[PDB]
């Protein structure tokens, strides 16, 4: 959120077309997609990720 | 005919209960027909089925449980060709409502 | 959330009013309550609000024999708050036994601003360590404080006596006071007199009017460790979100200081953090290794230079860290503060746990044993015999320290699996 | 562009699609989940919308 | 419907001509009794109409050894009304006596305004507890309007005696005066002289003309009482419509007090609701609950923020109420006085029902048992001993409000669906 905000806020505060404030929105929500562990390919880290929350709860028990 | 060993062999299944010769059989029984001859529901409205489907959906598309949602879409789209669907679908969601969330490796 | 101040001592009460002076010079609001009609961010952070633009800090000042209460009395600062808790020997056990009959009247004080307070994070201590009234006093209402509440946490802002060097009781105060901050304190920010004065002697060449100077230096402090409070940011946010990192275990729970001019009469951000990894600009003063660091930025903003300056720190090598764990420099980025004119636009601040204090503690520790022994200066009044005719209360307060600086030493050790 | 940005306010929700659902405020998304903590913990059988929408407000 | 009004005690007739003195100034009156020509609302609530733009005030006075109801006589305000209704010892006893023997043509002068009342509601007292000959006197009369109207409504404004200390029959008068009050009267609204002197060193710093500025409250909280039916509202424009809510049980029909300013020598409808929460602004002093509240606010309108005020008391959750029950504070909105000057546009008021005042209960409760134990304190009269020779009648009045203080406790538990 400081990357990509940066480059939506560059791209959205030049923009001289209405589709280049689209064309905008939709390259940096995909790129907080990517670079968050939602991918069709990356299901593999999340799995993981699951269960380094799971022993947390554990460990308050 | 059919019907009613069907109730048994329910009672039999679910209650764990094999021997017929045991009163909690006839008693378990006994309270399974009564409970379906006691008319207390409106009948199965197919489009709040389908409405809850689809939320089922949305739920798995929302936590980006990919291979669960697609899996979701096309069990159901297979399902609902070829009333009595709609119907077991209410069956199956309220008999366990709870969170049944994670049921992953398809 | 809401933290209650609390000011004890001549000194403590000398950096609870500068400290206030500095957040009305921050915020936008006159020194009389009224907040400026010129003026996004948050001015509720601490105070009570009334009607006329009035936001009332919440502070509670305390004193006992007081000079120093009167000249902070008489100001335009005393109109922001004071809801009316003026209350009124230079010994540990004077300010404890004083403090000891008092207590229910003040601790009333207390519970009226507690019920007042609908949210509530902690309360900070302004106190000074052999102060005097200060000493004792403020260890009392900290085990006060702590016993009546189990539920809330508590940072002290204690100065750490050395100004090499008459008070022969000092050691003693030191000993007794550090007991009770190592047992009934959350958190404990520590600094130098020592240092502070070097400091001083390095941006000028005044000897006299150190006072004043060292107010600037601390309220530059202060001010640093509340900016992610007062103005919106993203984490700690909370008192309890910034110190959690900090202690990895509760005896370890001392923390260090750092301001990144020397003289404050494009650099990136690893300049300033290259440099507030250097003891000559930290201004508290075998090898120490910190514990878990964690880092704080207010200034200009290079958006990518962050994480490039990150592998720099890495690879530069200049601080390695515990063996027994994964303990990082972290790092903070906050706003640099409006309504107030401002020379050096970036500022740092570093809060760690480095194991280089126990070298100051078994100092205090060392002439604590050559006066115990020597037995000329512990000064023998009637404070003392009433609080313990044997006077082994003392002897108990150094075995608990020596065995904090063992703990000290083992954790400086690559192996601290083991418990000692 | 013009006539978007301010009355239509384009920029402003933006800004505010930041702060809340990205927590690019973080304050009152804070003191939003410390006051969600006993409905949260409670069972989700009797929690109902109002006790929501009540919270949320006094959070505002 | 109307109302006729009954004043009787020194202290009783004070509070009746301070009332219809205010609400002369409140209606576009004279003091003579004239209705003005440069004057929407009803000024026939309480008034009989003459001629002469006549209204006719409905109020009849009542005295015993007179002192006070001279000095009410000479005025300007006395040609409003006084349909000649004046008629002629500090116990209970004295007061019971001497209206034993003249009941019948007093209450010759009520079926008077009785038969002359075309429209009838209720009948207030304006009583006072241990005036001396108000008490008994007060009581007595309740038993006589009681027994000839079951048809009607009777509310009695009356003082809680409590100044903190000499009269030592005074829990003797208050407790048989409250079994009248518990089993005679239909609706009680009680305050204490205590909370009003508090609230007096608050506004001031007066200790000796407290009595002309205690006039000043209570005539604001009694105009507030009456501001829904003297001008048209829409609900509670009935004595009956106001009560209905606010009795769950008559044995819970003691009714509680609200004024929001303090002081009275833009704020949300929110705000006083809030504060007229808080206890410091009931000008009335285990957990005790409310058992139903309704309140009222007269004032600038906001037209949807009533609802987003009312969210807001809800989940503020400063007040719980009453387990075994919906209980709810509940909203009225009037229209502000026309036709004198204001301060404070906005003003609030509460009526409610809690269980804290059974402490003041039992307060006297345990007063009379001491002093009974004691026995010296019953002085002894020929009146005493011409109404009860084994004077049992006060055993049994306190056996009743102890039994009343045991459905108190037992309505503050969550389980009251059990009698008992």
């Amino acid at each position: 959120l400081e990357c990509s905000w940066d480059e939506l806020w560059n791209k959205v505060q030049q923009a001289q077309d209405l589709d280049h404030i689209i064309a905008a929105h939709e390259v940096f929500l995909d790129t907080i997609i990517s670079r968050c562990l939602l991918d069709s390919d990356s299901r593999a880290l999340l799995n993981q990720l699951r269960a380094v929350f799971d022993q947390i709860i554990e460990l308050q028990n | 005919a059919q019907q009613e060993r069907d109730v048994r062999e329910l009672v039999r299944g679910v209650a764990g209960l094999q021997d017929e010769a045991d009163p909690n059989f006839q008693l378990a029984l006994n309270f399974a027909w009564s409970n379906f001859r006691f008319h207390r529901f409106l009948d199965v409205n197919s489009h709040k089925i389908e409405k809850t489907i689809e939320g089922i959906y949305e739920k798995f598309v929302i936590h980006s449980d990919l291979s669960k949602a697609a899996s979701w879409k096309r069990l159901t789209e297979e399902f609902l060709n070829a009333d009595a669907h709609y119907s077991i679908l209410s069956l199956l969601l309220c008999l366990s409502d709870s969170p049944s969330n994670s049921s992953y490796v398809e | 959330r809401e933290i209650i101040t609390l000011q004890l001592g001549q000194c403590g009460n000398q950096i609870g009013f500068e400290f206030w002076k500095q957040l009305c010079a921050e915020h936008g609001i006159s020194p009389e309550g009224i907040v400026e009609e010129f003026a996004t961010d948050r001015k509720d952070v601490f105070f009570y609000q009334a009607d006329d633009e009035h936001y009332i800090p919440r502070a509670v000042l305390l004193d006992l024999e007081p000079r120093v209460i009167h000249s902070i009395l008489n100001s335009p600062y005393a109109k922001l708050y004071n809801p009316e808790n003026i209350y009124l020997g230079n010994n540990w056990a004077s300010g404890f036994s004083q403090g000891e009959k008092i207590h229910e009247d003040i601790f009333d004080i207390i519970d009226r601003e507690a019920d007042g307070s609908d949210s509530l994070e902690g309360f900070v201590l302004c106190h000074s360590i052999a102060g005097g009234t200060g000493s004792g006093l403020g260890s009392y209402l900290l085990e006060r404080l702590n016993d009546r509440y189990p539920k809330k946490l508590v940072q002290t802002y204690s100065v750490f006596p050395n100004q090499d060097e008459d008070v022969v009781v000092q050691p003693y105060n030191s000993l007794l006071t550090l007991k009770r901050l190592t047992q009934n304190a959350d958190c404990v920010v520590v600094l130098d007199n020592t240092a502070l004065n070097r400091i001083a002697t390095d941006r000028l060449h005044i000897q006299n009017p150190s006072f004043s100077q060292i107010n600037q230096l601390v309220s530059t402090i202060m001010s640093a460790s509340t900016t992610t409070l007062r103005y919106p940011g993203y984490m700690n946010n909370d008192l309890i979100g910034l110190i959690a990192s900090l202690i990895p275990t509760p005896r370890l729970h001392f923390l260090m200081t750092g301001y990144t001019p020397l003289t404050t009469d494009k650099t990136t951000v690893l300049d300033v953090m290259r440099r507030l990894l250097q003891p000559k600009n930290v201004m508290v003063s075998t090898n120490h290794c910190y514990i878990a660091i964690l880092n704080i930025i207010q200034g200009e903003v290079d958006p990518t230079q962050v994480h490039k300056s990150l592998q720099r720190i890495r690879e530069r090598k200049l601080a390695n860290f515990i063996p027994w764990g994964p303990a990082s420099i972290q790092v903070a980025l906050s706003r640099k503060s409006p309504y107030l004119p401002s020379a050096h636009r970036v500022s740092g601040l570093m809060m760690a746990n480095h194991t280089s204090i126990s070298s100051l503690f078994e100092r205090t520790c060392r002439q604590y044993d050559k006066l115990r022994k020597r037995e000329a200066f512990l000064e023998q009044f009637r404070k003392e015999d009433m609080f313990k005719d044997n006077f082994d209360e003392m002897d108990t307060s150094r075995e608990i320290v020596q065995q904090l600086i063992d703990e000290y030493h083992a954790a400086t050790r690559p192996d601290y699996i083991s418990w000692g | 562009l013009d006539v978007l940005n301010k009355k239509y306010s384009l920029l402003d929700h933006m800004q505010a699609m930041r702060r809340y659902l990205l927590l690019g405020q973080g304050d009152f998304i804070r003191h939003l989940m410390d006051l969600l903590k006993p409905e949260l913990v409670r069972p989700a059988t009797t929690l109902y919308q109002h006790n929501l929408t009540g919270i949320l407000e006094t959070a505002v």
